[PDB]
This record gives structure tokens, C-alpha cells and sequence, in this order.
């Protein structure tokens, strides 16, 4: 028996190679790993706590542009959402 | 691109053909026609790939191991020991068989004549090969000669493609045997592409391809036709490709 | 040939020495035999066998790989108007352009030659060398790969002090007298330098403009043309498109010297 | 065994860079223009040196400046400057 | 970096030195530098036609020369604000080269992902020694590919067999087809055969990669082990 | 993504390169012998070829065996990989 | 002019893309073009590129996306792990088909999906092949299974009359190593352009 | 007559440490086919007739690595040249007493 961690299960439909049974392989793979992106501006969920929710830390906080990985306008506008849901109950 | 090398006295062969052997129609249908499709074929299968630069020789050295790109072996198998055959054939570029050649054939059949091994492989041409092929008298690493048929496009260089008896019909116990020695030596070299080592040379190839005799010969005696080959052959080249 | 060879028994096998000469032999006669392989790049037959200026062509050029510069972003804007337009993300040499300037460079190497004077390669990139060495050989030249000191002909002195010089004829022959060690201490400065990298070798193109020394030099899209006598416009990152213009360049060299002996012999 | 510093200038050039070391000797005439003494503040001390600057020139539009720097005296300092000078040798029209 | 003066001007500069007196002895370059001179001429020079497309850079279309009307039917009556800007930057930075055969070419691999997978040669034979005859696909000195359906689908446009652009390309796609299940065929006839007449083949392509896997798998195996011991403890 | 391309630096240089190797057999050990020893009480014999083992390998000394050049690249390949435009 | 022989030219042949060089996705088919080398060519570096590429490479066959970037180096990766699948699939010789009841489309604006396969296999499903043996009625080919079984540079579904424990079971999670015959059924071919075969375990 | 400089690697770092790298190569490379089957000069007495105060480690070791490699060549198949070229690189018992004892 072994772990998960240091066993890459190649997919049902995928092509393999040699390399890709190795220890390196798995290594890489742990190396290199929505609505908002989609292009709708976030001020419409205003009243959607749960979608909103999303791009929120577990404490509350609002998520960072590096962290989240917005449109700079695009993440103005969901913070701006954020603080108008706070401000309501909701949220 | 691989192209027909030009042959002496080019004009003279077109006109005539080969004195003895072949006709002016039969030598076009052997070299300056067949030859040339080869070599197109070949072209066409190594255009782009790394095959292109190498001789003929040398391309099949390198596919021999290779069971996919078989087609490109058969091709350049074909290519070289056609144009071993035509130069065997040359009347110029009288000579007699060298004595050292002589020697060595005394010393590998059991001291027979050199008619008398001619006969031989006559047989040995009649027996083994059915519908295409080569007739080859060889010499290994061990000084003796010996004959060695093929069935096609086999090279006597490298023993794996020999190809030197039909398994499409039945076979013999000491032919199978044989066969699994050969396979069990194959598997004893232990590369990553998987090639023996092999120093066989070929003295005399001849031609058992339709190509040759079927326009002069008819579908029957080609027995016959190889018989005039062996008779009249350049001997100055085999003499040239005999010593180390 | 062979004196050392110790043939084995004729009841014995072949020996391996013995076995080796065959196979030698079977290659020289027989092996390149079924066809022969017209139209078709050899790397080795650049530098052997390299074509005269005259019948270079631009297609010749271009697959050589001349045509192709740095990069697009990596540009200096005063390589400009040597270069043809951009694609796959790099900008590539008008070879019209830099088949002109070959053949001038060209000329100018062979002039040198038969006017008898020391003609430099200089070479710094990796695979370079051999090429750089046989160019050399070709004219009665000289070569660097392993790298140059700054101040070669600057600090000549210093650097080229206890190096052998030599006398020659009006031909290439040695003539070997002693050289007073007044006569042996002077500079013997190149009247041709010839890069093969001028974007590594500032340093050297800098001393010979010093040191008042025409140069030539395979100018990329990112090197600056104005620094040296004579630009070729071309891809010098690549092994083999440098290689062909500097074979050329020693074909044209080896020209002039032949000019130069024909007319030393009249 | 043991204007001859400028002959010897002369000759040190005709080994460096192959110019003429009569020319050198005769024709060119050289001119100190500044003459300074210059100090640096090492850890050992103020530690001074020779500033030279000394235009040479054939009088026929043939001209060079040279500058040239020694801690030991000044005479080495204009000997070096000299020496730039005849390296740097210019044609003004 | 600053157009170097003294790169070009070496025989000037070395003519003032022997009219001097400073040099004694020509240089054995002077004489050739003399009769063959540098160009010392640095300009950027501009560009009027694109070489690829044959598109012209310099000109402007007027309001004279667009007299009917433009999409959502508005007859242009002044310059717009682009007609108006100096566009000399245009004639001096270099064309962008395109094709139309780099389209054909993108669209061929999208629809044929397995042409990637047959190895490419780059390293070039002589191009001007080539005269490939686009009536068929198969040429000599080039193989069959991708490349030889685009040529000959361009063929097909100049000729006019068949006017557009696309059903020459499925008919170039249709000619590959057919000569790549031949070639197909004639490997594993070849192969059969080879097996018949009682060839030996040492290693096969699949035993190859089976070997070739082993060793990876040795290597992680000894590895992971190691791992468990170390999380273990 | 946001792509971040630093100034012209003097010299690109990790001052620390780790060259993460694997940890010690013997401590391992001596850590396996002190898990045994949280459970089992103090001394039982189900740990009696573990003592074994770390007594074997720390007999010579108490561990068992005793660089990476990056920065030997980065001074090398930064002139190369930077995107500082021409002189 | 120079302009047209460029659009011809090797380089220009190559169809550019952007993909990622390392992706730890799934990989269906391959993304980029492979290119060789000769071994002469190889041995003074040149690949017919831009540049030179180092001398540490000692593989023929690589893949790149930028001839030349503003690090001053080609992107590659010196693999051509595609080729060899292809190959090992035509061994295999399991020829594909649609599962789908529709025509075979090499035979009879612009489609960018797939058509039929991407030309991993232009064989046709009648033929049989003999040997000395006799006409092989079931392909035997070895493979790896990993809990799916590895089968020549292919994934597979497997399936059996019996799940063997004495194999398993002794070694769980290192059935990798073991090399285990299998008997492939068939080949399908999905929109996304997966070949999904389906074996059969030998004992 | 010209003054020239007597090695085309003249202009290089350590130039005669260069030029008989070269003869070397030259020789290998003619030698190439020829197949293979120790007391080379010391680095201070290759400095001496090679490059001196320049010659540096790695240029020795590369000068080691071509003379082995030529040596190498199957005695039986080498050359006279090669051999020529190679020459350059070349360069009490106790016992027991009347009475059998051994003193110490
Ligand atoms: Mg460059
Ligand atoms: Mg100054
Ligand atoms: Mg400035």
C-alpha cells in the first residue's frame, strides 16, 4: 500500500510517456496548478451573498487581485459589491 | 534525392544490352528502368527524414532492427544488391576467377571444383526460392564461403534480415531449431535498438527477381538464366571484393 | 600501410584488425554503391567545399538560414534599413541586401590576400572553431576562438611579447634566418580583422578602430553596423549560416593568394 | 651600457604601434598646457601624483593632446603624457 | 550606441598619418581599402510595399476617392482624425510579412493533431535547386505532409480548377488522404512479410517503450520507498 | 497574468541556495524508537529490532553520513536573460 | 522575390502556436509539431533555426514555440514522445473506427475540429494479418495497469472474466511494475480527440 | 620579405598550447575509423615547451585527454606519424645473516 501523493493516475482517454510514471512528473504536476471572469459586471450581485461569498476570505476579508486573478476595473467593481452587501443586512 | 548511378559504357549497354546474358530490352527492364522506380520509391519513403543523407547500404544497416519501416529496408535492400548484381554482370569498366578465390572455395567445400560449386548453388537457387528473390555466395568472419539464398529483398549482410526460407510454407525441425538460435543470439546482444553483430560479405549476388530474366528467359528457366550469369560474370570485381 | 598488422593463421578466423581492414575495404569499394544522393546538405562540404562570391545566390543565403535576425524585441533600430520585414516573432535580413555586402566584404578579404597581409578570424561562439581553423589554413592566416585578450593590438607588447615571429618570401616559404630580437619585439598588426560575433567581441572591433585596422563582421538585427569597416548583414547566431559566409570569405582569401603566388612564380 | 627622452619615447612607440620614430624625434614638437600636482586620500595617507597634459603637434595641421600621470616626479608624468600625445596624433583641417 | 566616425574612416586616417611622416610604409590593405569603399551612409530608409501581401504603405484614401456611402450609410464629407495624424512611422518600421498559406497551415494541424507527431526536418536542401510541379502532391525531394496539401490547394487557386479558396483545400485533404492510407499499408504489408520469410526484429517499437517505462519505474519505486520511511518517521 | 520584469540590479544572486537534502537514517530511526516508546509502555520487545538498528547505525559517530551551484548560473545567464534593452 | 521563397521555407511551414511547452493537463493528442535533426547537423548544433541549440542536447527530435525571445534563448523541449505512440498505436494495429454509425471521412466556412482521427492511424478496419503462426484472430500486446492499464503510449478500460487477487493484491499499489499480455478489443475515437481503447487482461 | 608571426593561433590567448591542440585533432580526425584496442609529460614540463606561465589546467587535461585517446588506437593499425607526433609528450634486497637470523 502507498499514498496518493506519489502516484500520478494518468486519465481514462489521455496519452502517456516514460517520464510521466516518475517521481519528477508528479513534482511538475504539483509545481504548475468563473461567473465574474466571465465578463458580467459583479455590481448585479449585490444582492447574491453566496456568489459574492466566493472572492471573500474565511474571516470576511475581501481577496487580494493577485489572489483572485480579476480585470483591476473588474475587481474594483466586485469589492464595490462586497462593501454594498455588507452595508445591507445580507452579508 | 536518390538518383541511378551512370555505368560505364552506358551507351553500348542501352544499344546491346549484356552479351550473353541479357538483352538490350531485359537489361532496361532490370537496371534503367527498375533500378530507377527503386530508387524513386525510396526518395519518396526517406524524403524528409534524417534517411536521406545515408547511402543505400548504410540506410539499410540502420532500418535492419527496426520491424515498422520495413518497407524502407526492402527498398534499399533491393537498390544495393541490384547494383552488386549489375556490377557482378559488367563486361568492362578476358578475366579468369583469382586463385585466391579459388583456394578459398577449395578450402570451404570440401576441396570441390569451382564447377562443381557453381552446380551447387544452381540447386541450392532452383530449391530454396520461391518467386522472387537473391542468390548470394557469401563470406564470414570465418574465412570459408559459403551460399546463402534470399527470399525477396533479404540482405546478406545482417543475418536477422536474411530472409533466407519461407515460414508461409511448412517448415523443417532443424530449420525451426535454427531459426530459435538465431532469435536466442538476438535477444544475448542486449542494446536498446537490438542489432547483432555480423560480418558477412557478399562475393557473388545474383539477381532471382523477375525483373532480370522473365523478358529473355520466359516464366521457366530461370534455373538456366542463372547458369549463364555465373558463366559470364566480371571476375575482376569479385576478386576486388574478396580480400580483408 | 598497416606494418604492425599481424595477420592470423589461414585455418583461423579473420583477427579483429584483420576484420576492421575488410570492412574498410568493402566500404571504400562497395558500401556507397546502390544510388547516389544529389541535392542534399552535407554540413561538413560548407566549409570544404564553399562557393566562390559570384555564384552565391539569395536562395543559397536563405538556406543557409542568413535571412533570419534576433528578435523583435531585441532590436537596435540602426540595423534598420538592412532589414526585409518581421515574422514568427523575429525580424528577418533582406538578403539582396546582404548578398551586396558579402560580395564586397568578399573582395576586399581577397585584396588583402594578394596584397599579402595578415588576415584574423575571429570566432568566440562554440561550434565555431573548426571552420574558423580551416579558413585560416585556406589563406595564409590567423585565428582566435578560445577568447580575446583585450589589447592584443593595443598592448601588443604585453600580451604578443614572447611569441615566435618569422620571415617570408614573396611566396610562403620560411626562409629561415635569425631575427635580431630589436626586429622580433615590434607589433605585427593585422590588416584584417574578421568577426564572427561582433555583439561578443566589442572589445576587439573597438582596438582594431584603435589600432587603425579595416574589420568585417556578420551583423545582426541587434548589432551595431557603424562599428566595424565592412558589414554583412546576417543570421550569426546560427552555427552553419556563419560557417557559409566565412567559408566564402576564405574562398575569396584563398583566391587572391592564389593570384598573388601566380604572379610571384611570372 | 648606458631630446633623448624624446627619442626614446620615439623608438617605444615605433615598437607598440609601428610609427615612425624619426618623425617622432624631429618634425613633432611637444607643448605643456597643464602641470598639476593631484592627491588621493588612501589609508596610508594623501598620496600625491604628477598630473601632466602636453600638446604635440608637426606644424602642418598634424596635432595631438596627451595626458599622462606619475607618483614618482613630474618629468615621468610629461614623458607619459608625451607618449598619449604621439598616440593620439590628429589631422585638423 | 552612437554612429561610430572611426569604424568606417580607417584609410582617411591612416592616409593623414602617411603624408605626415608618421607611417613610412603603406598598410598592404590601403590600396584595397582605396579601390573598394565603405558605406558610411547610416539611414533609415523607408519602406513603400509590404513584400508578402504587396499592400502599399505610403498612400491615403481621400474623400474624393470614397464617394458612395459607408457602412451605416454615411457618405464621408471630412478626414477623420487617423487621416489627419503624420503616419511616417509606418513607412520606417518594418513590414509584418503574412500569408495566406499560414491560416491554411494553422487550420490543417487544428484539424489534424497527429501531423505534429511526424517528425519535421528544418535544416534545408538547396532551395533554389527545387521545381516541385503542384499538378500532383507527391514531389521527390519533399516528403508528404501538411505543406504539400497547402501547395497544392494554392496551385488549385491560381489555376482556377476549383475558384474558392476551401474546396481546393478539401480536395488537397482528400489527395493526402488517399496516398497516406497507401503508404500506411504498404509499412505493414512489408512487415508481414518480414515475417514471413523468417526475419528477426530484436526489439519491436512497443517492447522498446515497455523497456524504456521499466527503468522509470525502478527509479520511483526505490525512491518512494524511501519517501514512506521518511513520512513514517 | 501579471508579468513583473525588474529594474537593470548589479547582480542577480540567491544569498541562501538551498540544496534540500534528504534527511538523516539514524534520526529517523531514533524518532520510529520514540513513537514505539509513546505507545507499549517504556520497554516492551515490539521495538526490539528498531533499538538494534539505531544502535548499529550511531556507533561510529551519532549521524550516520557526512553544494548546489545556482547562483553560478544566475551570474552567468543574467546578462542573457535580461530583458535590458541595447547599449 | 525573397518574400515568397520565406512563405515557402521550412521555418513558414512550421504553424505557429503559443501552447504551453509543460502542460500537466490531459493530453489527448500531441500540441506541437516535432522536429529532428540529422545526426551530422546535430553534431554542430544546428536544427535549422534561428539559433544554435546547446550542446547538453544530445536527443535528435525537439519541440519549441519562439524561434528567439526576449531572454535571448529559443523556447524548446527536447521530446518527440508523440512520434513514438503513433508508432507503437500502428504496431498495435488495432485500426480505429467510428463507434457512431457515419461515414469514414477521408473518403467522400472551415471545420476546426477533428477530422475523423488527427491522422494517428490512416488504416482500414478489413484486413487480417497472417503470420507463420497463422492469421491472428487476438492482438496480444503488454501493458501496465495502475489500480485502467498503460498499453503502448495509450490509457485503456480493461476488463476480465475474473479479478485475479494473487497479482493484485500482493503488491496494491505497485501493479506499475508488473507487465501484465492484453488482448485489445477495439478502438474509439470521442469528439475531443481521445483515443479510447478497451483491453482484455491475459493469464 | 614580410615579418610574420610563425603560429596561425598567434593571435589567441596561449598560442602555442593552441597549435599543438591542433596537430593532435588533425591527426584524430584522419585517424578517426582506426579502432581502440600512460607516462605522458609532467604539467610543468609541457609548460615548458607549451604555453608556460599561460598553460592552464583545463588546456592540460584536454592536451592529456587527445594524447590518450591517440595512444588507444589498436597498436596493430597505428601509424608512424602518429607515433612521431606522440614521442614529444613521453617521460636493495635484504636478506639473512651466516647464522640465519634476520636483525632489524
Ligand atoms: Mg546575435
Ligand atoms: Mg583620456
Ligand atoms: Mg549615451
Amino acid at each position: 500500500k502507498i499514498d496518493q501523493s506519489l502516484s500520478k493516475k494518468l486519465p481514462k482517454g489521455t496519452i502517456y510517456d516514460p517520464f510521466d510514471f516518475s517521481m519528477g512528473r508528479i513534482h511538475l504536476d504539483r509545481k504548475y496548478q468563473d461567473i465574474m471572469k466571465s465578463g458580467a459586471n459583479p455590481l448585479e450581485f449585490y444582492a447574491r451573498p453566496r456568489i459574492l461569498s466566493r472572492y471573500v476570505t474565511s474571516t470576511g476579508r475581501i481577496q487580494h487581485r493577485d489572489i483572485t486573478g480579476l480585470s483591476a476595473k473588474n475587481q474594483r467593481r466586485l469589492s464595490k459589491a462586497i462593501r454594498r452587501c455588507q452595508a445591507i443586512g445580507l452579508m | 534525392i536518390h538518383v541511378v548511378p551512370k555505368l560505364p559504357n552506358s551507351k553500348a549497354l542501352l544499344q546491346n544490352g549484356v552479351p550473353n546474358i541479357l538483352s538490350s530490352s531485359g537489361f532496361k527492364t532490370v537496371w534503367f528502368d527498375y533500378q530507377r522506380y527503386l530508387c524513386d520509391k525510396l526518395t519518396l519513403a526517406t524524403a524528409g527524414q534524417s534517411l536521406e543523407s545515408y547511402y543505400p547500404f548504410h540506410i539499410l544497416l540502420k532500418t535492419a532492427g527496426n520491424p515498422l519501416q520495413s518497407n524502407i529496408f526492402n527498398l534499399a535492400s533491393s537498390i544495393h544488391n541490384n547494383h552488386l548484381f549489375v556490377e557482378n554482370i559488367l563486361p568492362s569498366a578476358k578475366t579468369e576467377p583469382s586463385r585466391l578465390f579459388l583456394s578459398k572455395i577449395k578450402d570451404s567445400f570440401n576441396g570441390s571444383d569451382w564447377e562443381v560449386v557453381k552446380e551447387e548453388m544452381i540447386y541450392r537457387a532452383e530449391n530454396e526460392v520461391l518467386g522472387q528473390g537473391w542468390l548470394f555466395l557469401v563470406e564470414n568472419n570465418e574465412k570459408k564461403l559459403f551460399i546463402l539464398t534470399s527470399n525477396n529483398n533479404g540482405t546478406p549482410y545482417y543475418f536477422p534480415r536474411n530472409q533466407s526460407f519461407d515460414l508461409n510454407s511448412a517448415i523443417s525441425i532443424d530449420e525451426f531449431a535454427t531459426l530459435k538460435q538465431m532469435k536466442e543470439l538476438i535477444g544475448k546482444s542486449t542494446k536498446l535498438n537490438g542489432k547483432v553483430q555480423d560480418w558477412t560479405m557478399p562475393i557473388i549476388c545474383v539477381n532471382l527477381w523477375d525483373h532480370a530474366y522473365l523478358h529473355d528467359y520466359g516464366v521457366g528457366n530461370r534455373s538456366k538464366y542463372v547458369k549463364n550469369v555465373l558463366d559470364n560474370l566480371n571476375w575482376s570485381v569479385v576478386n576486388n571484393r574478396i580480400f580483408s | 600501410p598497416y606494418p604492425n598488422l599481424i595477420p592470423s593463421a589461414n585455418d583461423k578466423p579473420y583477427s579483429s584488425q584483420e576484420l576492421f581492414l575488410r570492412q574498410l575495404n568493402h566500404s571504400m569499394r562497395t558500401a556507397k554503391l546502390g544510388a547516389t544522393i544529389s541535392k542534399v546538405y552535407y554540413p561538413h562540404k560548407d566549409i570544404f567545399y564553399p562557393p566562390l562570391p559570384e555564384n552565391i545566390t539569395v536562395e543559397s543565403l536563405m538556406s543557409a538560414g542568413v535571412h533570419l535576425g534576433q528578435s523583435t524585441s531585441l532590436w537596435r533600430s540602426s540595423t534598420q534599413s538592412y532589414i526585409y520585414g518581421e515574422y514568427k516573432g523575429i525580424h528577418i535580413i533582406d538578403l539582396n541586401q546582404t548578398l551586396s555586402y558579402l560580395k564586397r566584404a568578399a573582395k576586399v578579404v581577397e585584396g588583402v590576400s594578394e596584397s599579402g597581409g595578415i588576415i584574423l578570424f575571429l570566432g568566440t561562439r562554440q561550434g565555431q572553431k573548426r571552420g574558423l581553423e580551416e579558413a585560416a589554413k585556406k589563406t595564409h592566416g590567423y585565428y582566435v576562438s578560445t577568447r580575446w585578450i583585450p589589447g592584443t593590438l593595443t598592448n601588443s607588447t604585453e600580451i604578443s611579447g614572447i611569441w615566435e615571429k618569422q620571415e617570408i618570401d614573396s611566396n610562403d616559404n620560411p626562409t629561415e634566418r635569425a631575427l635580431s630580437p630589436n626586429e622580433t619585439s615590434k607589433q605585427v598588426k593585422p590588416d584584417l580583422l574578421v568577426v564572427l560575433n561582433p555583439t561578443e567581441n566589442r572589445n576587439a572591433l573597438l582596438e582594431a578602430i584603435k589600432s587603425r585596422v579595416p574589420t568585417i563582421a556578420i551583423i545582426d538585427t541587434d548589432s551595431e553596423p557603424s562599428l566595424v569597416t565592412y558589414p554583412i548583414p546576417g543570421n550569426d547566431d546560427s552555427l552553419r549560416s556563419v560557417n557559409f559566409l566565412l567559408g566564402v570569405l576564405a574562398r575569396a582569401g584563398q583566391r587572391g593568394l592564389q593570384n598573388r603566388l601566380a604572379r610571384n612564380n611570372e | 651600457l648606458p631630446k633623448s627622452k624624446s627619442a626614446d619615447v620615439a623608438a617605444g612607440l615605433h615598437k607598440q604601434t609601428g610609427v615612425d620614430p624619426d618623425y617622432i624625434t624631429r618634425k613633432l614638437t611637444m607643448k605643456p598646457l597643464v602641470m598639476k600636482r593631484v592627491s588621493n586620500q588612501t589609508g596610508k595617507g594623501k598620496i600625491a601624483s604628477f598630473y601632466a597634459l602636453v600638446v604635440v603637434g608637426d606644424k602642418n595641421g598634424m596635432v595631438g593632446l596627451g595626458e599622462g600621470k606619475s607618483r614618482e616626479e613630474m618629468s615621468k608624468a610629461i614623458f607619459k603624457a608625451h607618449w598619449d600625445a604621439v598616440r593620439n596624433l590628429k589631422e585638423i583641417p | 550606441m552612437k554612429i561610430q566616425t572611426n569604424a568606417v574612416n580607417v584609410l582617411q586616417r591612416t592616409s593623414a598619418y602617411l603624408k605626415s611622416g608618421l607611417l613610412k610604409e603603406t598598410p598592404a590593405w590601403y590600396n584595397v581599402v582605396a579601390s573598394i569603399p565603405p558605406s558610411t551612409k547610416f539611414t533609415r530608409e523607408p519602406r513603400f510595399k509590404n513584400p508578402s501581401n504587396g499592400h502599399i504603405i505610403g498612400k491615403l484614401v481621400d474623400v474624393t476617392e470614397q464617394p458612395h456611402a459607408n457602412n451605416k450609410g454615411l457618405y464621408k464629407t471630412r478626414p477623420n482624425s487617423s487621416d489627419k495624424r503624420v503616419g511616417v512611422k509606418r513607412l520606417y518600421r518594418p513590414p509584418k510579412l503574412t500569408y495566406v498559406e499560414d491560416r491554411l497551415r494553422s487550420l490543417f494541424y487544428k484539424q489534424h493533431p497527429w501531423e505534429l507527431s511526424r517528425p519535421k526536418i528544418l535544416v534545408e536542401n538547396e532551395i533554389g535547386d527545387e521545381n516541385y510541379d503542384w499538378s500532383h502532391m507527391l514531389q521527390i525531394g519533399r516528403p508528404l505532409d501538411g505543406e504539400s496539401v497547402i501547395q497544392r490547394t494554392m496551385y488549385l487557386i491560381k489555376t482556377k480548377q476549383y475558384g474558392d479558396m476551401v474546396e481546393a483545400y478539401d480536395h488537397a485533404r482528400y489527395e493526402f488522404y488517399a496516398l497516406r492510407m497507401q503508404e500506411e499499408t504498404e509499412q505493414q504489408v512489408a512487415l508481414e512479410e518480414a515475417e514471413m520469410f523468417g526475419s528477426l526484429f530484436g526489439v519491436s517499437a512497443i517492447e522498446h517503450g515497455i523497456q524504456k517505462e521499466q527503468e522509470v519505474l525502478d527509479v520511483w519505486e526505490k525512491k518512494v520507498v524511501e519517501e514512506t520511511e521518511l513520512m513514517a518517521a | 497574468p501579471p508579468v513583473y520584469r525588474l529594474p537593470p540590479l548589479p547582480r542577480l544572486k540567491v544569498k541562501k541556495p538551498i540544496i534540500r537534502q534528504e534527511a538523516n537514517k539514524c534520526l529517523v530511526l531514533m524518532s520510529n524508537l520514540l513513537q514505539c516508546w509513546s505507545s507499549y509502555g517504556h520497554m516492551s520487545p515490539k521495538c526490539a529490532g528498531l533499538v538494534t538498528e539505531l544502535k548499529s547505525c550511531t556507533s561510529e559517530s551519532a549521524l550516520g553520513k557526512r553544494k548546489s551551484n545556482i547562483n553560478y548560473h544566475a551570474a552567468r545567464l543574467y546578462d542573457r536573460i535580461n530583458g535590458k534593452p541595447h547599449d | 522575390t525573397l518574400a515568397e521563397l520565406l512563405g515557402r521555407s521550412r521555418i513558414a511551414q512550421v504553424a505557429n502556436n503559443h501552447k504551453p511547452l509543460t502542460y500537466t493537463g490531459k493530453k489527448f493528442h500531441p500540441t506541437h509539431q516535432i522536429i529532428e535533426t540529422k545526426p551530422s547537423t546535430l553534431y554542430r548544433q544546428e536544427w535549422g533555426l534561428k539559433s544554435a541549440i546547446p550542446s547538453k542536447i544530445k536527443s535528435r527530435y525537439l519541440v519549441y514555440n519562439d524561434l528567439d525571445t526576449l531572454e535571448r534563448i529559443t523556447t524548446f523541449e527536447p521530446r518527440g514522445g508523440t512520434q513514438w505512440n503513433r508508432l507503437r498505436f500502428q504496431e498495435m494495429g488495432v485500426p480505429i473506427v467510428s463507434n457512431i454509425g457515419r461515414q469514414n471521412p477521408f473518403f467522400k466556412k472551415f471545420n476546426t475540429e477533428i477530422i475523423g482521427t488527427g491522422g494517428l492511424s490512416y488504416s482500414l478496419p478489413g484486413k487480417l494479418k497472417n503470420s507463420p503462426n497463422g492469421v491472428i484472430q487476438r492482438t496480444v500486446v503488454p501493458g501496465r495497469i495502475l489500480n485502467l492499464a498503460a498499453i503502448g503510449g495509450f490509457v485503456a478500460d480493461v476488463v476480465f472474466f475474473q479479478s485475479p487477487p494473487s497479482s493484485f493484491n500482493s503488491m496494491g499499489d505497485f501493479i506499475r511494475m508488473k507487465t501484465f499480455l492484453f488482448e485489445i478489443l477495439e478502438a474509439s475515437m470521442e469528439k475531443n480527440g481521445s483515443v479510447s481503447m478497451h483491453a482484455r487482461l491475459l493469464e | 620579405r614580410r615579418i610574420v608571426p610563425k603560429l596561425a593561433t598567434f593571435y589567441s590567448a596561449n598560442p602555442n598550447h593552441e597549435d599543438r591542440i591542433n596537430r593532435l585533432e588533425r591527426l584524430l580526425r584522419k585517424y578517426i575509423k582506426l579502432p581502440s584496442q600512460a607516462p605522458w609529460i609532467s604539467f610543468d614540463e609541457y609548460a615548458l615547451i607549451g604555453g608556460g606561465t599561460k598553460l592552464k589546467p583545463t588546456q592540460y587535461t584536454q592536451l592529456l585527454y587527445m594524447l590518450n585517446k591517440l595512444h588507444n588506437i589498436d597498436p596493430q593499425l597505428t601509424n608512424d606519424e602518429i607515433t612521431s607526433e606522440l614521442s614529444q609528450y613521453y617521460k636493495k634486497i635484504k636478506t639473512l645473516d651466516e647464522f640465519g637470523r634476520s636483525i632489524a
